[PDB]
């Protein structure tokens, strides 16, 4: 089988002490990450959620985001269910973004960009506008990382 | 030129500090860190001393009743009340501010609490 885990890599140029495994950084750099030369890989996931009478508030946790990344989300009801509210907060609850209703008012969308070294995000979906017992309202939630084309994804959910 | 201050904030009641007779061309620096409790620092600078409580209260009045998007309404009110401000520019929720003194005169520094949510079961600023 294959193996998984974290690693430390030390590279040297005309520095015979590297093969000992104890080479301290010195001189001027000579190698760089190759993946930075091209475009990032998109990850998309879609889930179906239902807001019952006693379960009108729902939250979900997202994986860690590296600096420079982007985050998008949108919600579309299955049928005649009213549009719920959408917002984005961190793990402590500090607000970061709020949902915008499009001119064709059938969906709500959100967007964010990463600034800190590590960002942990939480997505809030709530339909507790009042106290009406609408019943079995069901919505479709689409989320993506580094996927600005979530409006027309086309491909099935890719990546992790 | 560095000076230290320590204080306590109760239910969003800020503290004013006076900067007498600054000169044009000076650069002000500010940093505010939490040392106890759940305080979320906020710092702002202005010329004429006016209590922001009446203006900031309307932001809590609107959010408490609707969607209103706090992060929008707070930025718009702050850009009117203060000449310069910062919420989370430091390590964590701490604030840090750089402000070039526009003209010659005196100014005021305002320290206090921002409007935030700290729950995941329901939204309550």
């Amino acid at each position: 089988t294959y193996t998984t885990g974290s690693f430390q890599l030390i590279l040297g140029l005309n520095a015979p002490q590297v093969i000992s495994g104890e080479g301290e950084p010195e001189g001027e750099v000579f190698a760089s990450l190759a993946s930075l030369e091209i475009k990032p890989e998109a990850h998309v996931q879609e889930l179906e959620i239902r807001l019952d009478k006693d379960t009108r508030y729902l939250t979900q946790h997202t994986r860690n985001l590296q600096p420079g990344d982007t985050f998008h989300a949108l919600v579309e009801p299955i049928g005649e269910a009213p549009l719920p509210r959408l917002r984005l907060t961190d793990s402590g609850g500090k607000p970061l973004a709020f949902g915008l209703i499009d001119q064709p008012g059938e969906s709500v969308e959100l967007n964010y960009t990463c600034d800190q070294d590590i960002c942990e995000l939480v997505v809030h979906v709530d339909g507790t506008d009042g106290q009406k017992d609408s019943g079995e309202a069901v919505y479709r939630l689409l989320v993506g990382i580094n996927a600005p084309n979530l409006r027309e994804s086309g491909q099935t959910p890719v990546g992790s | 030129r560095v000076q230290h201050f320590t204080g306590y904030i109760e239910d969003g009641r800020g503290i004013f500090y006076s900067l007498p007779d600054m000169k044009q061309g000076d650069i002000i620096y500010a940093s505010m860190q939490n040392t106890g409790g759940n305080l979320d620092p906020l710092v702002g600078i202005m010329a004429e001393e006016i209590d922001p409580a009446v203006s900031l209260g309307q932001v809590l009045e609107k959010a408490l009743a609707s969607e209103n998007d706090l992060i929008s309404e707070l930025t718009a009110v702050a850009d009117r009340i203060f000449l310069g401000w910062d919420d989370d520019g430091g390590k964590g929720y701490s604030a840090s501010l750089e402000f070039t003194i526009p003209r010659d005169g005196t100014y005021h520094i305002f320290a206090g609490s921002t409007i935030t949510n700290q729950r995941l079961d329901k939204f309550q600023p």
